[PDB]
């Protein structure tokens, strides 16, 4: 559906924005977390984008339609950065740490963490 | 072929956490959450998936995929909790869809 350049532009910004927030949260709350628990939360960020891609596209398509002009890759960069910022992922980080529910770090998570954000698979 | 939970908060200002795990070989074509502010689609990937569910429509912002509980509802048994709820419909490649109830009781 969406041109590959536009998909990549979105994904790079969404993951960048989620990762920024996690780094900030870890500076305060990461001391007692293990390395694999930290990697699990990085995976949470990538998987959150995958899980919500369908409703991201609904919101993006409305915004793009509102441009009243043919879109360019910068339009998707911008919207991807808005998606990455307009959520407080600490509701998850705090909940998962406080309730001792950070997921067991499994190989399918490591596989996603090792991907370039541009290559993280999403479904339409 | 799917497992799920909801983790309810003690205050309307903190959203609930919905967590699902998808274990499948018939594939899952659609997942739609029926929220008080509309129908929200999600894509449940292999393994763990997560979503926030807001208790009040006053927590909505111009952002994708926000979901507000229906409610609050009084319940017949007692007057010390109210009920918040959404439902989910899972459309499978074969056979009838799975319908899920996601409920949170809030102390009063
Ligand atoms: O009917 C939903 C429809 O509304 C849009 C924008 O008008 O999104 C808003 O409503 C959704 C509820 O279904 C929320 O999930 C979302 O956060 C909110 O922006 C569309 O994205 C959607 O198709
Ligand atoms: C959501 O579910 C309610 C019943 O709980 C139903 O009345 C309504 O039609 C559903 N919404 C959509 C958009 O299907
Ligand atoms: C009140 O009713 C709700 C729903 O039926 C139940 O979850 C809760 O435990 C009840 N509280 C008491 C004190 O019985």
């Amino acid at each position: 559906f969406l041109n590959k350049a536009f998909e990549v532009a979105l994904k790079v910004q969404i993951i960048a924005g989620f990762d920024r927030g996690l780094v900030k949260w870890l500076r305060v709350h990461g001391r007692t977390l293990s390395t694999v628990q930290k990697k699990a939360l990085y995976f949470v960020n990538r998987r959150y984008m995958q899980t919500h891609w369908a409703n991201y596209m609904l919101w993006i398509n409305k915004k793009i339609d509102a441009l009243g002009r043919t879109p360019v890759v910068g339009d998707y960069t911008r919207l991807g950065a808005e998606i990455g910022r307009r959520i407080d992922m600490a509701y998850f980080y705090d909940f998962l740490k406080d309730k001792n529910m950070i997921p067991k770090y499994l190989p399918y998570m490591e596989e996603i963490n090792r991907m370039r954000p541009a290559d993280v698979p999403v479904k339409y | 072929a799917a497992d799920w939970d909801v983790y309810c908060s003690q205050d309307e200002s903190i959203p609930a956490k919905f967590i699902s795990r998808l274990v499948t070989s018939q594939a899952l074509e659609k997942t739609e959450i029926n929220c008080s502010n509309g129908l929200v689609p999600i894509t449940q990937e292999f393994g763990i998936n997560m979503m926030l569910i807001q208790y009040t429509r006053n927590e909505l912002l111009d952002s994708p995929g926000m979901c507000v509980f229906w409610g609050p509802y009084s319940v017949p048994k007692n007057d010390t909790v109210v009920l918040y709820t959404v439902t989910a419909r899972l459309k499978w490649s074969e056979g009838p869809p799975t319908n899920l109830s996601i409920q949170c009781y809030m102390p009063k």
